[PDB]
C-alpha cells in the first residue's frame, strides 16, 4: 500500500475489493425468467413498490429476474446503482433493466429485451452472470490480507 | 421450482407461448396441437446456492443403518430421543458443517443450525 | 464349568487364527484359483464355439503329471525329478469330440501348479514327501516349467460392469462422463465400451448428452437412443431417467436434452439415424435399420443381454447411468474414486490361464476348420496348445 | 494408484512395498486376505423374485419412488419394496451356507440400492459376526468359549474346522465393497457394556451398531512385516 | 518423568477440547469464514493448527525433562545427529499424519475405516496419533501413520528422479 497508509485496515480491505475479480454470480443468489407482460403492474407483489418508484424525479413481456444477497453486496462494497448500471452500460440499449435500490428488504433487479424471446433470455442471463465485471482486475481471483 | 407439464394426448414436452391478444401464458405442444393455460407465472429457475440434496437419504429404514452416528437430543416434536444424524448430502466445497437429525419414532428431520432458515428441509 | 456360552477373550482370537490356517494354509489364493479352473473353467471354455459349420466338443479329462519321452515309455512325473531334469511338470489334456457329418483324443498339455488336486504331492502324507524328496514345509502355489519354479503375480485391474462419473478437465467441452465397460462373464470376454457425455461446461448455452455406441462414428443424443429402444414420449423417456417428479433441477438439466431429439418422433427413423453413422452413403434403408438393431442388441450394454426381448432392461439402465451423471453435474454426488480398492480385481493363475487357453483353444477351432474346406475327400495340432502355455 | 488407500485395511499390507518404480504398484496380501474364485448367480436372481422383486420389465417410477433396485453383477434385475426383509433371509442364507460366503451382498439404505457380486478377483478377509440375538446383555460376538474350546480340541488332537465357523454363522468373509456397509469393533473387548500409564492411550467403545469384530488388528499386515518384532513402535518407512 | 507424562496426557487432552469446540461451534453454524476460505477450508485448519501445537508443546515438555545424563539429549548438545521433532515423536506425541497437506481423506464413503461412524471429524478419525512411538500405536494410529509413510516414500522416489535430470 501507498506509504503513508499500511496501518488502516479500513484501506487494505478497500484495494482488496477494488482488485479481487468480482462477477455477478458472486453476488447473486437465483435468477428467474417470468411472463410479466404489463410493463406497469406486475404479476410479482413484492415489485409493484418499485415500479412505482421508478417514476419520479419496445420491452418484452418476458422478465429476467435476479435475487442479489446482501452480505456479499456490501462485503465486496457494492452499491445496487454500481451493479445495475455496470450491467446497463453493457448491454448497449439492447436491454432495459431496472433495480431495487439498496433501502428495499430485497435486491433485485428486472430485465427485459428491447419471437424467440425466452431463448435469447436464458442467453443473456449466462452472459450477465459470468462475463460481466462488476468490480476487480480480471484473473484476479482471491486476495488476502496479512501483517 | 418449475414443475412443468406434458400433454394430455402424445405425452411431450410444453413449451411456454405468449397470446398476445390477452396477455397471458400459454403452453403448446410442438407435436400435435394441444395447448392449456399457465399455472404460474414462473417460466424458469436458476439457484446459484442451492438447498437441494441436503436431505437426500432419509429413508425408512434409515434406523437400521448401523454406519450412522446416533445422538441423544429431542425433537421438537416427539421429544424422542432416538436420533441418527449426518451432515449435508449435497457434496460442494462451500457447504457447512450443519448436522441434520431424523427422529426414528415420527421420523421427523429436525437440525442443529442455529441460523435455521428453511421450513422443511427438502 | 467353562460356561460355553461365555464371551471371547483377546486371547481367544489366536485359537479362530489357528483354525484358519489349518485349513488354507499361506496360498489358498493361488490354489483355490488354479483348482476353479481345472475343475469348472476348464470344461466351460469346452463348449464355447465348440461347434463348427460338423464336429462339437464335450467332455474333457485331465491326466496325472508325466513327460513325454525320446525313445521310451510315458513315464510318471513328480516335481523333484522336474526341476532336476529340467523337464515341465503338466498334465494331459484329452477331450471327448463327437463326430457327424455335415453339409477319446489327446488335445496339448498343462502345466500343473504344485499342490493342486491334480498333483501328486497334494494327497501325500509327511513321509510320502520325504521319500519324494520334497520338503515338508513346501507350499506350492508355483509351476515347473523346462526346470525352473515359475509365479504367476496377481494382476490387479479395475472390474468390469461398474457405472462411474468422472468430472473433466476445464479444457475440454465434455464436462462429466459416466463410464462402464461391459463384458460377459463367460464364452468371450468383450469389452465394448459405453460413454454417456455430458457437453457444455457450467454456463455453456443448452448441455446437451450424448452417448457413444461401439462402431457408430458420431456421438448419438440420448433421446434418440430411448426412441430406437421403443421408448417414444418425451414424458415416457424423462420417466426412466428421473425417478422423482418434484426434482425440477434435474428435469431442467435434460430440457436441452429433449430438444436435440425433437426430429427423430419414431422408433425406426431413430434406428435409421443411428444406421447412417455406420453405414456407406449407398446402403438400404432396411439393411441400415437393421444394422443399428444387431447394435443394439450385442454390442450394446452387452452385460445385460445379448438376446432379443430386452430393450427395457437396457432403457432403464440407460437411464440409470444418466441419471448418476446428472447427480455428479448437480453437485450432490462426488465423481466415483477410482483407487478404491472394492472396485478392483486381481487376476490370477486360473483367470489368466483362461485367456490364453481360450485363445488357444480358438486356433485350434480354425485349424480344424482348415481341415474340412480344404479336405474334399487325427489332424489336430496338440502342439498349439502344449506350446501357447509353456511359452 | 500408488497411494495407500483407505480401502486397503486388512486386503493389503500397508508396509510391505518395494522401493523406487515399483512402490505402491507391487503389493502384498495380508495374512488372511482371499481373493474371490467365481459362482453361478442364477440361484440367486432365482431366489431374488421367489421373494417379491418386481421384475424391471413391469416397474413404472412415478407409482413407487421407495422401491429399493437390485443389481446382480452389474446387471439391474429389477426392483423390491420392503428390502429389509429380503436383505436379512439374504445374510440367513449365506450364512448358513446355502449362499456361498465367497458372494458379496451391501444394502446401501439411505442410497435405495442393493448390489450383489458372484464374480472372481474381488478381494476378501474374514469378521467376526456380532449380531444381538442374544438376551442376557446386549450386543455380543456370536463365538462364545464353548466354540473355542472345540476348535482347540481338533488342535489338541494332533472334527470343528474353520469351515464350522463359517457355517454356524460365527464368521463371515467380507470384501471392501460390502466393508462399506458395516461397522467394525477393533478389540472384541470393546463391546463391553486408574488406567495403566505406561499403557498406550486407546479410544472409547461408543458403540451400540457394531455389527462385526475384527478377528485381530495384526492382521493387516502381510507376511514380510508379520516378522518385525513391535512393528507399531517404529516409524512407518 | 513420570510427572512429565502427565503434563504431556494433559496438554493432548486440552487440544482435543478446543478442537471438540469448534466442531460443536460449526455443527450449529457459528463459524465465520475467513475471506477467500471455506467453512470447511478455515475449520480444518483451525483444528490442524491446534493439534500441531499440542504435538509441539507436548514435545517440549519432554525435551525440558531429559537431564544432562540422558543421552539422546547429549548427542542434540554436540550436534551430531538428533533434533527435536526426534525427541518429540519418540517421547511425547507422535502427531498428525497427513497425505497431501490435508488430514486423512474419507476414502470409504464419509468416513476413514470401517471403524468409525460416518461424519466424524475428531482428531482420532481423521489421523492424529496420539501416542510416542515408545508408548506403540493403536492400529488405526499405525494404518494412518502408515498412509503418512508411503506419502514420503513415493515422492522420495520423484525428486531423486527429478533433480538428478535438473543437475545435469
Ligand atoms: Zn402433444
Ligand atoms: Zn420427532
Amino acid at each position: 500500500l501507498e506509504p503513508g497508509h499500511a496501518a488502516d485496515q479500513e484501506q487494505a480491505k478497500l484495494i482488496r475489493s477494488a482488485i479481487e475479480h468480482t462477477t455477478l454470480k458472486s453476488v447473486t443468489i437465483a435468477s428467474e425468467i417470468y411472463y410479466d407482460p404489463d410493463p406497469r403492474s406486475t404479476v410479482i407483489p413484492e415489485d409493484e413498490e418499485i415500479i412505482q418508484l421508478h417514476f419520479s424525479l419496445q420491452q418484452s413481456p418476458w422478465l429476467l429476474r435476479l435475487e442479489l444477497d446482501r452480505a456479499a453486496m456490501n462485503d465486496k462494497d457494492l452499491t445496487m446503482g454500481q451493479v445495475g448500471e455496470r450491467i446497463k452500460q453493457t448491454f448497449k440499449n439492447d436491454l432495459f433493466v431496472i433495480w431495487s435500490e439498496d433501502n428495499d428488504e430485497k435486491l433485485i433487479i428486472r430485465c427485459r429485451v428491447v419471437a424467440e424471446e425466452d431463448h435469447m433470455l436464458k442467453k443473456i442471463e449466462n452472459t450477465m452472470l459470468e462475463n460481466i465485471t462488476l468490480r476487480g482486475v480480471e484473473n484476479i481471483e482471491r486476495v488476502v490480507m496479512m501483517k | 421450482m418449475t414443475t412443468f407439464r406434458f400433454c394430455r394426448d402424445c405425452n411431450n414436452m410444453l413449451y411456454p407461448r405468449e397470446d398476445k391478444e390477452n396477455n397471458r401464458l400459454l403452453f403448446e405442444c410442438r407435436t400435435c396441437s394441444y395447448v392449456e393455460e399457465a399455472g404460474s407465472p414462473l417460466v424458469y429457475r436458476h439457484e446459484l446456492i442451492t438447498n437441494i440434496g441436503e436431505t437426500a437419504g432419509v429413508v425408512q429404514d434409515i434406523g437400521s443403518d448401523p454406519t450412522l452416528p446416533r445422538s441423544d437430543r429431542e425433537c421438537p416434536k416427539c421429544h424422542s430421543r432416538e436420533n441418527v444424524f449426518f451432515q449435508s448430502q449435497q457434496r460442494r466445497k462451500d457447504t457447512s458443517m450443519v448436522l441434520f437429525f431424523v427422529c426414528l419414532s415420527c421420523s421427523h428431520i429436525f437440525t442443529s443450525d442455529q441460523k435455521n432458515k428453511r421450513t422443511q428441509f427438502s | 464349568f467353562e460356561d460355553e456360552s461365555a464371551p471371547i477373550t483377546a486371547e481367544d482370537s489366536w485359537a479362530v487364527i489357528s483354525a484358519f490356517f489349518r485349513e488354507k494354509g499361506l496360498v489358498s489364493q493361488q490354489l483355490d484359483s488354479f483348482n476353479q479352473f481345472v475343475d469348472y473353467t476348464l470344461q466351460d471354455i469346452i463348449c464355447e464355439d465348440s461347434t463348427l459349420i460338423e464336429i462339437s466338443f464335450g467332455k474333457i479329462y485331465v491326466t496325472k503329471p508325466m513327460v513325454n519321452e525320446s525313445d521310451g515309455v510315458t513315464h510318471a512325473l513328480y516335481p523333484q525329478e522336474a526341476r532336476l531334469r529340467n523337464l515341465t511338470y503338466s498334465s494331459g489334456l484329452f477331450v471327448d469330440v463327437k463326430k457327424r457329418t455335415y453339409e477319446k483324443v489327446f488335445i496339448g498339455r498343462l502345466p500343473i501348479m504344485l499342490r493342486s488336486k491334480n498333483c501328486y504331492l497334494s494327497e501325500a502324507t509327511e513321509s510320502d514327501l520325504y521319500k519324494l524328496k520334497e520338503c515338508p514345509f513346501d507350499m506350492g502355489g508355483y509351476f515347473i516349467i523346462n526346470g525352473s519354479e515359475k509365479v504367476l503375480i496377481a494382476q490387479e485391474r479395475s472390474a468390469g460392469n461398474i457405472v462411474q462419473v468422472f468430472k473433466k478437465a476445464a479444457p475440454s467441452p465434455i464436462s462429466h462422463v459416466a463410464e462402464i465397460r461391459s463384458a460377459l462373464e463367460k464364452g468371450s470376454r468383450f469389452i465394448s465400451t459405453l460413454q454417456v457425455k455430458l457437453y457444455g461446461r457450467e454456463g455453456s448455452s443448452a448441455r446437451t448428452i450424448k452417448a457413444t455406441l461401439p462402431y457408430i462414428k458420431q456421438d448419438i443424443p440420448i433421446v434418440i437412443i430411448f426412441r430406437a429402444l421403443g421408448i417414444i414420449p418425451d414424458g415416457e423417456i424423462l420417466e426412466h431417467i428421473c425417478y422423482d417428479v418434484n426434482d425440477w433441477q434435474m428435469l431442467e438439466m435434460l430440457k436441452p436434452c429433449v430438444e436435440d431429439g425433437f426430429v427423430i418422433q419414431d422408433r425406426e427413423t431413430a434406428l435409421d439415424f443411428i444406421g447412417r453413422r455406420g453405414t456407406a452413403l449407398g446402403i438400404k434403408k432396411e439393411k441400415r435399420i437393421q444394422y443399428a438393431k444387431d447394435i443394439l442388441q450385442k454390442e450394446f450394454l452387452p452385460h445385460i443381454t445379448q438376446l432379443e426381448g430386452f430393450e427395457s432392461r437396457k432403457a432403464f439402465f440407460l437411464g440409470y447411468m444418466i441419471n448418476r451423471l446428472l447427480l455428479c453435474a448437480l453437485d450432490r454426488k462426488d465423481q466415483d474414486d477410482r483407487d478404491h480398492f472394492g472396485k478392483k480385481r486381481l487376476d490370477l493363475a486360473g483367470p489368466l490361464l483362461a485367456q490364453l487357453f481360450k485363445t488357444l483353444f480358438k486356433k485350434l477351432t480354425k485349424d480344424i476348420f482348415r481341415y474340412m474346406q480344404r479336405t474334399v475327400e487325427l489332424a489336430i495340432n496338440a502342439k498349439t496348445i502344449t506350446s501357447g502355455l509353456k511359452y | 494408484p500408488r497411494q495407500l488407500h483407505n480401502t486397503h485395511w486388512g486386503l493389503v499390507c500397508p508396509a510391505e512395498t518395494p522401493e523406487g518404480q515399483a512402490c505402491g504398484l507391487v503389493k502384498n496380501l495380508s495374512l488372511m486376505s482371499c481373493i474371490s474364485v467365481g459362482t453361478d448367480p442364477m440361484p440367486i436372481i432365482t431366489f431374488l423374485s421367489e421373494w417379491g422383486m418386481e421384475p424391471l420389465e413391469d416397474y413404472v417410477p412415478h407409482q413407487s419412488p421407495d422401491a429399493t433396485r437390485v443389481f446382480v453383477n452389474g446387471v439391474w434385475h429389477g426392483v423390491h419394496r420392503n428390502p429389509a426383509r429380503l436383505m436379512e433371509t439374504l445374510r440367513t442364507l449365506r450364512r448358513k451356507g446355502d449362499i456361498n460366503p465367497e458372494v458379496s451382498m451391501i444394502r446401501d439404505i439411505r442410497e435405495k440400492e442393493l448390489k450383489i457380486f458372484t464374480d472372481a478377483g474381488r478381494v476378501y478377509r474374514p469378521l467376526f459376526i456380532v449380531e444381538d440375538d442374544e438376551s442376557l446383555g446386549h450386543k455380543e460376538l456370536k463365538v462364545r468359549k464353548g466354540h473355542i474350546a472345540k476348535l482347540m480340541a481338533t488342535e489338541y488332537q494332533d472334527e470343528y474346522t474353520w469351515s464350522s465357523l463359517l457355517n454356524e454363522g460365527l464368521v463371515e468373509y467380507i470384501d471392501a465393497e460390502e466393508e462399506e456397509s458395516i461397522l467394525i469393533a477393533m478389540q472384541p473387548e470393546d463391546l463391553e457394556p486408574d488406567v495403566d500409564p505406561a499403557k498406550r492411550i486407546r479410544v472409547s467403545h461408543h458403540a451400540t451398531t457394531f455389527t462385526h469384530c475384527e478377528i485381530h488388528p495384526s492382521m493387516i499386515l502381510g507376511v514380510a512385516a508379520s516378522i518385525i518384532p513391535f512393528p507399531d513402535h517404529n516409524q512407518s518407512p | 518423568d513420570g510427572p512429565t507424562m502427565r503434563e504431556i496426557t494433559e496438554t493432548i487432552a486440552e487440544a482435543k477440547k478446543k478442537v471438540l469446540d469448534v466442531t460443536k461451534e460449526a455443527q450449529a453454524n457459528l463459524l465465520t469464514a475467513k475471506h477467500g476460505m471455506t467453512l470447511r477450508e478455515s475449520f480444518e485448519d483451525n483444528v490442524v493448527r491446534f493439534l500441531n501445537e499440542a504435538r509441539d508443546k507436548a514435545g517440549r515438555l519432554a525435551e525440558v525433562n531429559l537431564k544432562d545424563l540422558n543421552n539422546v539429549k547429549q548427542m542434540v548438545m554436540a550436534g551430531s545427529k538428533g533434533s527435536f521433532i526426534n525427541i518429540a515423536q519418540m517421547s511425547a506425541c507422535v502427531g498428525q499424519q497427513s497425505v497431501e497437506g490435508k488430514r486423512i481423506a474419507f476414502g470409504f464413503v464419509d468416513r476413514t475405516l470401517p471403524h468409525f461412524s460416518k461424519d466424524d471429524y475428531s482428531p482420532e478419525s481423521k489421523g492424529f496419533v496420539e501416542n510416542s512411538y515408545l508408548r506403540g500405536l493403536t492400529p488405526q494410529e499405525f494404518f494412518f501413520h502408515a498412509m503418512g509413510g508411503r506419502e514420503g516414500l513415493i515422492d522420495t522416489a520423484v525428486k531423486t528422479a527429478e533433480t538428478g535430470y535438473i543437475q545435469r
